[PDB]
């Protein structure tokens, strides 16, 4: 338990990378608050691999692992959180795509810091839809909603809000499957953020930019609606210019 | 002038170093509450310290070039948790100090016009 | 019922992180 502690430090010895630090210390955090053996196990070794690669980015899918078993790993855990961690690992393992495998790791762990059982519902129906499919740009698509869509039960949305965001989901797996583009899609989850925060939306189009001004956010809602397209752009590949004024947000296509 | 040795101090604090990634939005509102404190010092100078607080901490590279009477300030290498944190410091010393800020963010790069 | 999937979910890892390495 407490070589756990000495693997993720000696890594930020030798690393810089803020996610590096951050997961190394997130896994290690997490681990005393399971002592299963099994989880003090997973988080150790996803340690010493991660001390044995200089790709940044395979040593960050390698501590995602350990803080997504970590964080159901705690024996407090419903099934659905459970369940959520096994799709999230499966789907992840089967795809060589680096997006996905991050998209898959980070949708999850943000799914699984909510008790909300509609939430987790949502997330394990999504992960059994991307699992059964094989076109990449829906998997990308949905693992983008889920994410976006368990940022919004973890700030603390409406009941309300979140069913007319679960709505937006079944259009954003729909949508996929015909064949949207990956702006399109991406406009979509700028719908769900807007819809589930309960505030204003103007939607104009200026030759092939789609400008999207949102109204009457705060600090605390423009947070959650700026990592949450930042994470589903990062998947899709889609080129995006968010600008603040205050009040006010300005999403740019 | 208290100012500039203030951001020196709370330099040396910040490249000492999302635990440990708020504490640089807890040393940026600490120069814009003494720059508050302090009305001698330029609202946007002071605002600018701020952005470089948590870029010096960080570890990110900063680039500045004018095009006015406005400044605008370019940050790159930045993650989808970082702009997080850079957006939230940036609008509270904004606030605290009084000045207009538009933040513009795009990629691993966070643009800010003061 | 429920601790049956947490054993597959160490399992999923356990093959993720080592069979990765079999270079």
């Amino acid at each position: 338990k407490e070589e756990i502690k000495r693997l993720a430090e000696e890594l930020k010895e030798k690393t810089k990378n803020e996610e590096i630090k951050r997961l190394a210390e997130e896994a290690a955090e997490l681990a005393e608050r399971s002592d299963d053996p099994e989880v003090l196990e997973v988080v150790k070794k996803a340690l010493e691999e991660a001390l044995k690669s200089k790709n940044e980015e395979k040593i960050e899918l390698l501590l995602l692992v350990a803080v997504l078993v970590a964080e159901a790993g705690s024996v407090d855990a419903v099934e659905e959180k459970l369940e959520i961690a096994l799709l999230a690992l499966k789907l992840a393992e089967e795809s060589k795509d680096p997006r996905i495998i991050r998209g898959a790791l980070r949708a999850a762990i943000a799914a699984l810091r909510s008790d909300d059982p509609l939430a987790l519902k949502t997330v394990k129906e999504a992960l059994e839809r991307a699992r059964a499919s094989k076109d990449e740009r829906l998997i990308r698509a949905i693992l983008a909603a889920a994410y976006a869509f368990a940022l919004l039960a973890v700030a603390g949305a409406s009941a309300e809000r979140l069913k007319e965001a679960e709505a937006i989901v079944k259009e954003l797996i729909a949508a996929a499957e015909k064949g949207a583009s990956p702006q399109e899609l991406v406009l979509l989850v700028i719908e769900m953020m807007v819809k589930g925060m309960g505030v204003t939306m103007e939607t104009h189009r200026s030759g092939n930019e789609v400008k999207v001004v949102i109204k009457g956010l705060h600090e605390s809602q423009q947070e959650v609606l700026l990592e949450a397209v930042l994470f589903a752009a990062e998947l899709m590949g889609v080129r995006v210019r968010i600008r603040f004024k205050g009040d006010t947000v300005t999403i740019v296509v | 002038e208290a100012v500039r040795r203030r951001f020196e101090e709370l330099l040396r604090e910040a490249l000492a170093f999302r635990e440990t990634l708020e504490h640089a939005v807890r040393l940026a509102r600490e120069l814009a509450e003494f720059a508050a404190s302090h009305p001698e010092f330029n609202r946007q100078e002071a605002v600018l310290l701020a952005i470089e607080l948590m870029v010096r901490a960080m570890g990110v590279t900063m680039e500045t070039h004018r095009s006015g009477n406005e400044v605008k300030v370019v940050i790159k290498g930045l993650n989808i948790d970082e702009q997080v944190a850079l957006y939230r410091a940036v609008r509270e010393t904004s606030k605290i100090m009084g000045v207009e800020t538009e933040i513009e963010v795009e990629g691993d790069t966070q643009t800010i016009v003061v | 019922r429920k601790k049956e999937l947490a054993k597959e979910v160490i399992e999923t890892a356990k093959k993720l992180i080592e069979k990765l390495a079999k270079e």
